[PDB]
């Protein structure tokens, strides 16, 4: 629209969703490291 | 047994999915869908 | 060498669990 | 040639059509 | 409209789905896939 | 506040000009279904070719058909 | 030269052969 | 604010930060084409194109290379097996330099659109808001995506302007990059013809020609625009997205079961080979056939080419590896040697004992013996206990014709049931096992890692595809109903 | 007090045994039947 | 509307399905009695599962050949 | 009549009650 | 697969964590 | 197809477990229960029947 | 449409037609979902009743042979017939019903009806969530079963040899399915089945948790000592103590909801991404890309007699059920493994 | 020291430019 763009936008990630990305992850490696390793 | 987790699964997924089928519009599409409940609000978050 | 790595997968998910359930966001009334 | 691999499948594909007339004949019979 | 009792109706019709699977529990230990 | 005048934006201008206008009612529906329904009945003939659901005096379907 | 021994030599090794998948009316 | 998975829909609405996406993609696309040939050239050994051959050693992009003319090398090798005499610009080394080159020439695009996105070039006149003219641009890009196929199908396969494609025998002996004619008839659509190829995408190239100018000049009707929302480009994305996991089922399933543009010597075997006993019909057909004119089964045998030999082994499967045996087959069971020749089995009294080769489904098969009428006569028995069907009491006795070991004859127990053991996998061989520290265990083909990632791809892109559709036909929705 | 055993349920009017499922589970079962605890048994009828 | 209610206890409901509930009942009785699933259904009968030819369970072991297979293979 | 409701009710019911009297004689049937 | 695994383990672990933790002390610093 | 009554309140065919067979110059009672086999246990058999879960319970002649 | 004229059509006329309450909504889906599901089901129902296995694969699984619920089934088709469609006109069966019943093209006929049964199905939760202006969740949570269906059903039959391996539909077929996964594939060790585990009994866990929470929460609205006399329809009012229930869960397990928005998100993704990870490694396995072994324990286990495991049990009891069930499972590949070469312990 | 001094690079990489934008991500988001 004019020079600055004008679809800004925030991002959010709320402590909650960092405790659910941080268990996921974690997780994953709990689960997959047995596999990887082998 | 089976039946029942497999049913627990199913009706799950099921309310979960009439649940936020049927939410109310309180926010626009920048903010995320569960900006729309405000913990310990009175009125109900869906249309049941 | 893998229970080196094993044993701080899960001593670091239940880090992340006692910090879940410790130091939460306080959920507010209004 | 018209193997009758070739002919069973173009009979099939008339009642196809012929299914699909039937169910517009359903649609259109209430 | 009404003439015959609901809960009458539904009382015979679960006696014919009772007696329908007494027969076929009865049927499993003769004839066929009776283990004999 | 228009935007950026460009020559190669300019020169492809009337190709993104027009947007968003259309014909009246159905238009060539039709012809697309009979589009559909040929290609349907063309990719299920390969379909069955593949499977061998459907025999040609030509085709092998296996591999020796690369001799 | 012969189908048969081709056959006979091929069901005992693998049996899903394509051989052993076609033409056999008659065995 | 905005939700993690969210963020990139701040270019819905943008084309220029669209097309800068796009560019940015493409970028990472091709620079990683380029490092991925680079890293297999790098860890790649042509020195053994029959025993070690490409898809041996974990090959994945280099049999894509391969398949369209890409056969020599800057390294002083052709994979095929001659010397590169005079390789061109055009090597593996060529094509990897070049997407490269290809990729930085990309990402300064894709800067270019990121800060140069108010091209007035997105804004329709009518209005001065942006916009898209989908249908006309989809017509656009049908006509070029059809000028694109016919070039392909009538110059490069065809051999007039390109290199071809490449072409080998039914039983993958010899194979080479040739041109291939394509075939206009009922055989064009023979999925094993290489004439298929050709003929397809000039036929498709063409009637995208036609679909490309009937989009580029009729417009969509009112009531399909409204019904497909065509004036919205997550409608796009959708359709798009459909046709990617459709044409994903149709790439995993013609590198499952084996096509002309799957060929063997590029991919490895497929299961069905092993399954349904091709290779071994060549062999002993190839037996059979001058056996039945003299030179018996002593010799001959060496007549019988190496590479039938190591088609004809379980370890050449493309389902009898692993999800997590990472990595090359050579890792798994060692650097084939040599064939050590086909071992015949035979009883005490006279009859000729044949090992039970191993189904694809089992990891560990028992080892028996079974004549020519299909009677079990001798196994490698679990038990031994109140038996007689044991090596030791049937009395077999294991001889070789035409590999390394030619003529010999064992009469040992214990080496008997060793090259039954092998003679189970199919045709024995020796392997260096401490060149890659081989673990032992079995490896999954190119070709069948390449269906198993297009697969879950494709499943993960139908779900995809639901999603953004219903985002497209419930827009209005999207934040919560309209409470009245 | 187990599952149900339904093996050599069906049988042909000359006595015939037909394989059935639930065959192919009982087939199944001995095979995880003798390889379980492979060395604690030392008598037929496993009824410790 | 009839909203099941007066519909299932209505004796003009109930008089014509007196017939039609048990007819449908000795119709399928006969379906199976007169060995009509038998026939068209290609279930062989309890006597008829292993002929002189063959004693144990029959394999198609073909594709294209499989109907005319199935049919020398069957109880005829 | 004839109502949408009425087919559906009676393609889930007719096959039922026939393949009912079915499975009821067969479960008579001896060897 | 001994040490492949441990620097893949190890990349899985960070990589992300470093991605979701910029998301939160960005979130975070805006009160 | 062939079109036959079934069976139904007309008493059992075989109920006492037991077949008999004919075979080269024999003649037995073999289990009504127990399958054939194809394997050839001996150089010299007959006839063999096992039954149908386990190969431990088998019958076979030598000639 | 939209301040236009748009004259009507026979389009408009049949989706007005369409499109309207009724006993049960038909829509435009339905002139596929109720036709497919329909023989779908019928044919279960009658390959359950009276279809034979005899042919196919040697087994009895029908109700007129004498099979119960738990054992009988529509049997898949011959290894032989590999993957092909089995169309009664197609080649195998010439057109011929009565022969193409025992030759197994119904399990064909089951599956593929099934599939478009399926799929009219989804396209009616989208059709119907449209029609009464709701969001598509419905559509997005069955996107899972169906993820499920096409990876077992179809993905993995056409993975394998042919349509033989796929699940037969019917209990005792599905057990011996599971117990082949289980001794062919080692499917309880794949990662992604454990996901898929983890996802559904986790769902389970929510649903029954929300379930009790909910109604242990309630608000008074009484004089009456039945609850369920206490729900109105149309109110604006929240009928059980979200705050209550935090607290409660709080105070018990140390983290609980506060978002109703969430919670019910959260009861959505967890069975859907528990089936889907279920079905990615079915499609794993579809090309016998296995989680069977752990190469490091295994080589210990060869070079220790005294290393014995869990997992070193699981793959005894894998290869007993490979080799205990091979011969009668699989007619197509001929073994007569003599009782001699069969896997065994000490006595038993 | 072939995948070790791998494993060592790829960490030194990783941990300051992840805390280096923990760090910028957190002030522009605050103007
Ligand atoms: C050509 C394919 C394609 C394209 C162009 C898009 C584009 C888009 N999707 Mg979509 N999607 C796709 C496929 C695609 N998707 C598939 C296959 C699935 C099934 C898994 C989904 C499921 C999906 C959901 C559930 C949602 C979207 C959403 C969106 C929008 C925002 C995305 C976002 O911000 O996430 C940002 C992503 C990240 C911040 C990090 C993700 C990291 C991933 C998970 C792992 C790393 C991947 C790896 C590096 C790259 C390999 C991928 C490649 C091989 C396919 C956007 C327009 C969102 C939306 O609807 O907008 C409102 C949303 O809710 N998508
Ligand atoms: C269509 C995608 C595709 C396919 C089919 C292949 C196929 C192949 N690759 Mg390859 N690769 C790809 C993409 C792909 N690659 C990409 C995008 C990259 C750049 C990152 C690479 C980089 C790469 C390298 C460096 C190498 C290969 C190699 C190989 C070959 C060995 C088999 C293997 O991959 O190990 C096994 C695969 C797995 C174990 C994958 C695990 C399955 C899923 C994805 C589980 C992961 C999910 C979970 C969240 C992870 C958590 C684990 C964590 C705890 C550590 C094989 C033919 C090797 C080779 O042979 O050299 C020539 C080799 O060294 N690839
Ligand atoms: C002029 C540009 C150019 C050229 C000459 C090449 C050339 C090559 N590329 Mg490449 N590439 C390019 C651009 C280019 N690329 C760009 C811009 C990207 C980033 C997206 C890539 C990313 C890329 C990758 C990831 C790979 C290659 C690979 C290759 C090599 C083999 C290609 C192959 O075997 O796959 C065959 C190509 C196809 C099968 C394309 C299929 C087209 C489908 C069917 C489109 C259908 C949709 C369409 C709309 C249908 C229209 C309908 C119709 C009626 C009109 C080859 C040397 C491969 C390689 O071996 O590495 C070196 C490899 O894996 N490229
Ligand atoms: C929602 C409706 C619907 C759908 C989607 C299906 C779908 C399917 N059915 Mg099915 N069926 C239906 C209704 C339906 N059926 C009904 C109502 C009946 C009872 C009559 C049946 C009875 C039935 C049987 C007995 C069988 C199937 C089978 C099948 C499968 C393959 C059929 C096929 O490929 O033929 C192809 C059909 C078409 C391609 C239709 C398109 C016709 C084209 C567009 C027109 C061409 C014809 C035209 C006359 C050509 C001449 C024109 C000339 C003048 C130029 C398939 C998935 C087979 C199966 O189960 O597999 C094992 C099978 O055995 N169905
Ligand atoms: C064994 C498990 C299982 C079954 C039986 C099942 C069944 C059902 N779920 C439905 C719905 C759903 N499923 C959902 C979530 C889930 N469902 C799950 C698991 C199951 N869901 C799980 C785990 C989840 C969590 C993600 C959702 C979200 C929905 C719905 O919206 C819907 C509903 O409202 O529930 C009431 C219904 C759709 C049926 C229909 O008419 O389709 C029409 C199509 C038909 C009938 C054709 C399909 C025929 C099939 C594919 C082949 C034939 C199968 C034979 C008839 C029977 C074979 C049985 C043997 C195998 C033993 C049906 C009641
Ligand atoms: C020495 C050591 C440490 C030993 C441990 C070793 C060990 C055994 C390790 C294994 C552990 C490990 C992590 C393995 C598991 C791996 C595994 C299979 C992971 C799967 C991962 C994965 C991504 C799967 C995808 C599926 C998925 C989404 C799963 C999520 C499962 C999950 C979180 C489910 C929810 C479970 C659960 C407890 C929920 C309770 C929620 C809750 C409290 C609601 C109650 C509640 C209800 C109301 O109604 C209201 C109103 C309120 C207010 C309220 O509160
Ligand atoms: C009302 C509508 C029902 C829809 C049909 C579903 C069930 C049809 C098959 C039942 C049948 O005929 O069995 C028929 C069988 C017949 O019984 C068997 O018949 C044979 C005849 O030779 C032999 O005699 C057997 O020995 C004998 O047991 O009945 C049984 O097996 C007894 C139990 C049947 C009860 C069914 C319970 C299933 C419960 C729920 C259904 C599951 C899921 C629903 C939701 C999803
Ligand atoms: C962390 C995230 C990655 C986890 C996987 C790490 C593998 C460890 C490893 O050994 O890698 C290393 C392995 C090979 O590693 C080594 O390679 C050597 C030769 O170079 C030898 O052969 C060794 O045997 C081998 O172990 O190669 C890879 O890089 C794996 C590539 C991963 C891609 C595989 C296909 C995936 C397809 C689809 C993925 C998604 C599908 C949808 C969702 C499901
Ligand atoms: C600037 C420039 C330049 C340069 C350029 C370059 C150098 C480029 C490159 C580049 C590159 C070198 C790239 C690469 C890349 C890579 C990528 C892009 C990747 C990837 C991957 C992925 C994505 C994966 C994923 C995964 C994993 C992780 C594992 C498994 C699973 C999955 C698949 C998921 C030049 C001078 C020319 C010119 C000027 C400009
Ligand atoms: C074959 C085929 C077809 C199709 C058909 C159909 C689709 C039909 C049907 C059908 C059906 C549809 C059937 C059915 C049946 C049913 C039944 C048989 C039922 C049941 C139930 C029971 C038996 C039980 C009951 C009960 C009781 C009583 C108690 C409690 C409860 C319960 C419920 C459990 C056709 C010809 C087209 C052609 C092609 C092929
Ligand atoms: C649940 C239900 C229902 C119902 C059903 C049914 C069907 C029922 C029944 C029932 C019954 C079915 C009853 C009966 C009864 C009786 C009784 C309870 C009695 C008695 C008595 C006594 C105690 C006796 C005595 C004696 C002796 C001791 C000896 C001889 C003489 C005499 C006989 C006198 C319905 C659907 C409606 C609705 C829903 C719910
Ligand atoms: O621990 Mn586990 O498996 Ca119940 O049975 Mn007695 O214990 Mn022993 O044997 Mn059998
Ligand atoms: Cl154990
Ligand atoms: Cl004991
Ligand atoms: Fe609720
Ligand atoms: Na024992």
């Amino acid at each position: 629209m004019a020079r600055p763009n004008p679809n800004k936008q925030v991002v959010e990630l709320n402590r909650s969703s960092l405790y659910w990305g941080l268990l996921l992850i974690f997780v994953l490696a709990v689960l997959f490291s047995s596999y990887i390793f082998n | 047994g089976v039946a029942g987790v497999f049913g627990g699964s199913l009706f799950s997924a099921m309310h979960g999915s009439l649940v936020t089928s049927s939410l109310i519009r309180e926010t626009t599409e920048n903010e995320s869908a569960n900006a729309g409940y405000k913990f310990g609000q009175e009125e109900e978050t869906y249309n049941i | 060498m893998e229970a080196l790595v094993y044993t701080f997968l899960l001593i670091g998910t239940l880090g992340i669990i006692f910090f879940s359930i410790f130091f939460r966001e306080p959920p507010r009334i209004a | 040639s018209v193997t009758p691999s070739l002919k069973n499948f173009l009979l099939s594909l008339v009642a196809g059509a012929v299914v699909l007339a039937a169910i517009a004949g359903a649609v259109t019979a209430v | 409209i009404g003439r015959i009792p609901l809960w009458l109706v539904g009382t015979v019709v679960g006696l014919l789905a009772i007696g329908l699977l007494a027969i076929f529990f009865y049927g499993s230990y003769v004839g066929l896939g009776s283990s004999l | 506040e228009p935007g950026i005048v460009t020559p190669l934006g300019t020169l492809l201008r009337p190709l993104n000009s027009e947007a968003g206008k259309v014909l009246p009612g159905w238009g060539t529906t039709v012809l697309m279904a009979v589009a559909i329904l040929l290609f349907a009945v063309f990719l299920l003939i390969i379909l069955e070719i593949y499977n061998s659901s459907l025999i040609l005096d030509g085709v092998t379907n296996s591999w020796e058909s690369l001799a | 030269q012969r189908v048969r021994t081709v056959l006979d030599m091929d069901d005992p090794a693998k049996e899903e052969t394509v051989k052993e998948l076609r033409k056999d009316i008659n065995n | 604010g905005l939700p993690w998975y969210r963020v990139h829909t701040v270019v819905i609405n943008d084309p220029g930060r669209l097309i800068s996406v796009h560019l940015m993609h493409t970028a990472l696309v091709a620079g990683w084409a380029g490092a991925m040939t680079l890293f297999e050239i790098a860890v790649f050994d042509p020195s053994d194109p029959v025993l070690n051959p490409m898809w041996r050693q974990g090959m994945f992009v280099l049999p894509f290379l391969t398949r369209l003319g890409v056969t020599q090398s800057w390294g002083g090798w052709t994979i095929s097996g001659e010397t590169s005499s005079n390789p061109g610009i055009w090597s593996y080394e060529g094509a990897a330099a070049s997407h490269i080159v290809l990729s930085g020439l990309l990402f300064l695009a894709s800067v270019w659109h990121w800060v140069y996105w108010d091209l007035e070039l997105f804004r329709d006149p009518r209005t001065g808001k942006t916009a898209l003219d989908l249908p006309k641009i989809f017509g656009i890009h049908l006509f070029l995506a059809g000028l694109l196929c016919f070039g392909f199908g009538a110059f490069h396969v065809t051999g007039v302007f390109g290199p071809g494609i490449w072409v080998s025998d039914p039983y993958g002996l010899t194979g080479s990059v040739q041109p291939v004619a394509p075939s206009w008839g009922a055989e064009g659509f023979d999925p094993y013809n290489p004439g298929g190829v050709p003929a397809h995408h000039i036929a498709a190239g063409i009637l995208g020609v036609l679909a490309g100018l009937f989009h580029l000049c009729v417009r969509p009707s009112i009531r399909l625009y409204f019904g497909l929302s065509m004036g919205s480009i997550e409608s796009v994305l959708s359709s798009s997205i459909a046709a990617v996991f459709w044409a994903a089922f149709v790439v995993a399933g013609t590198m499952w079961y084996g096509s002309a543009a799957t060929p063997i010597e590029l991919f490895g075997p497929t299961r069905y080979q092993w399954d349904q006993g091709f290779f071994q019909q060549e062999i002993q057909k190839r037996v059979a056939q001058s056996t039945s004119e003299g030179l018996s089964v002593s010799e001959a045998w060496a007549k019988i080419p190496e590479k039938l030999a190591f088609y004809d082994y379980i370890g050449n499967n493309p389902a009898k590896g692993g999800l997590f045996r990472t990595g090359a087959m050579n890792s798994g069971d060692g650097i084939a040697v040599g064939w050590l020749g086909h071992a015949s089995f035979k009883d005490q009294e006279g009859r000729e004992l044949f090992v039970r080769r191993m189904p694809t489904f089992f990891e560990t098969f028992p080892v028996v013996l079974i004549d020519k009428d299909g009677v079990v006569r001798a196994d490698v028995p679990f038990r031994k206990a109140e038996s007689k069907y044991s090596i030791e009491q049937v009395g077999v006795s294991v001889t070789f014709y035409g590999g390394e070991l030619n003529g010999l004859t064992f009469t040992d127990p214990s080496t008997v049931k060793k090259y039954a053991r092998k003679a189970q996998l199919g045709e024995i061989f020796e392997f260096d096992r401490s060149t890659l520290q081989s673990d032992g265990v079995f490896r999954s083909s190119p070709r069948g890692w390449f269906t198993f990632g297009h697969l879950s791809f494709a499943l993960l892109f139908f779900f995809g595809h639901i999603w953004h559709g219903s985002r497209t036909i419930f827009r209005d929705v999207f934040a919560g109903i309209d409470e009245d | 007090l187990n599952g149900f055993n339904f093996n050599q349920s069906v049988v042909d009017s000359n006595g015939r045994v037909l394989n059935t499922w639930a065959d192919i589970i009982n087939r199944a079962n001995l095979g995880m039947e003798v390889m379980h605890e492979r060395n604690a048994h030392n008598f037929p009828l496993d009824l410790a | 509307e009839r909203p099941f209610s007066d519909i299932l206890t209505s004796i003009r409901y109930w008089v014509i399905h007196s017939i039609t509930v048990p007819s449908l009942f000795i119709a399928g009785w006969l379906f199976v009695s007169t060995g009509l699933a038998y026939d068209v259904f290609g279930s062989p009968r309890p006597n008829e599962y292993f002929t002189e030819d063959r004693q144990d369970a029959p394999l198609i072991t073909d594709r294209f050949n499989a109907l005319e297979q199935v049919k020398k293979l069957s109880a005829q | 009549i004839f109502t949408v409701r009425w087919l559906a009710i009676h393609a889930i019911a007719v096959p039922t009650i026939f393949f009912l009297g079915a499975i009821t004689a067969m479960q008579f049937i001896q060897r | 697969v001994n040490i492949l695994g441990l620097t893949a383990t190890a990349l899985f672990i960070i990589i992300p964590t470093s991605f979701l933790l910029i998301l939160y002390v960005k979130t975070a610093a805006s009160e | 197809a062939y079109g036959e009554g079934a069976n139904v309140f007309g008493r059992v065919t075989n109920k006492s477990g037991f077949v008999p067979y004919a075979g080269d110059s024999f003649a037995l009672l073999l289990p009504s229960k127990w399958n054939p086999s194809d394997e050839k246990e001996v150089d010299s058999i007959v006839l063999r029947y096992a039954d149908n879960f386990d190969a431990v319970n088998n019958v076979y002649v030598i000639a | 449409i939209g301040t236009y004229q748009e004259k009507r059509t026979w389009f408009d006329d049949a989706d007005d037609w369409l499109r309207q309450d009724r006993f049960v909504f038909v829509g435009w889906s339905g002139l596929l979902l109720l036709p497919c599901a329909y023989f779908a089901v019928g044919g279960w129902l009658t390959g359950c009743t009276f279809v034979t296995s005899w042919y196919t694969h040697g087994l009895a699984s029908s109700y007129i042979e004498g099979c119960n619920f738990l054992t009988a089934a529509v049997s898949t088709p011959a290894n032989s017939l590999g993957h092909s469609l089995l169309f009664v006109w197609g080649p195998e069966a010439q057109g011929d019903l009565t022969r193409w019943f025992q030759l197994g093209g119904l399990w064909a006929f089951v599956a593929l009806h099934g599939a478009f049964g399926l799929i009219g199905f989804m396209l009616r939760q989208f059709e119907i969530a449209r029609s009464v202006n709701l969001r598509p969740y419905n559509a997005i949570a069955f996107s899972a079963p169906i993820a499920v269906f096409v990876s077992v059903f179809l993905i993995y039959p056409l993975g394998q040899s042919g349509w033989f391996f796929a699940p037969s539909f019917g209990v005792a077929s599905i057990f011996r399915f599971i117990l082949f996964f289980q001794g062919f594939h080692n499917w309880t060790l794949n990662p992604f089945h454990m996901m898929g585990v983890a996802g559904v009994l986790g769902a389970a866990l929510l649903c029954a948790i929300h379930g009790a929470t909910v109604e242990n929460t309630l608000f008074e609205d009484g004089d009456g000592a039945n609850t369920f006399r206490a729900f109105n329809p149309t109110q604006a009012e929240e009928t059980y103590s979200m705050v209550t229930a935090n607290r409660f869960w709080s105070q018990i397990f140390g983290v609980a909801f506060s978002n109703k928005r969430w919670l019910h998100f959260f009861m959505l993704f967890v069975p859907v991404t528990g089936l889907w990870m279920s079905a990615l490694g079915v499609v794993g396995l579809a090309l016998n890309l296995r989680a069977y072994d752990f190469v490091s324990q295994e080589i210990r286990a060869a070079e220790d007699p005294e290393f014995e495991t869990f997992y070193t049990k699981n793959i005894l009891l894998n290869e007993g059920i490979r080799a205990w069930m091979a011969a009668q499972d699989q007619p197509h590949e001929k073994l007569t493994l003599p009782e001699e070469v069969l896997p065994r312990g000490n006595a038993l």
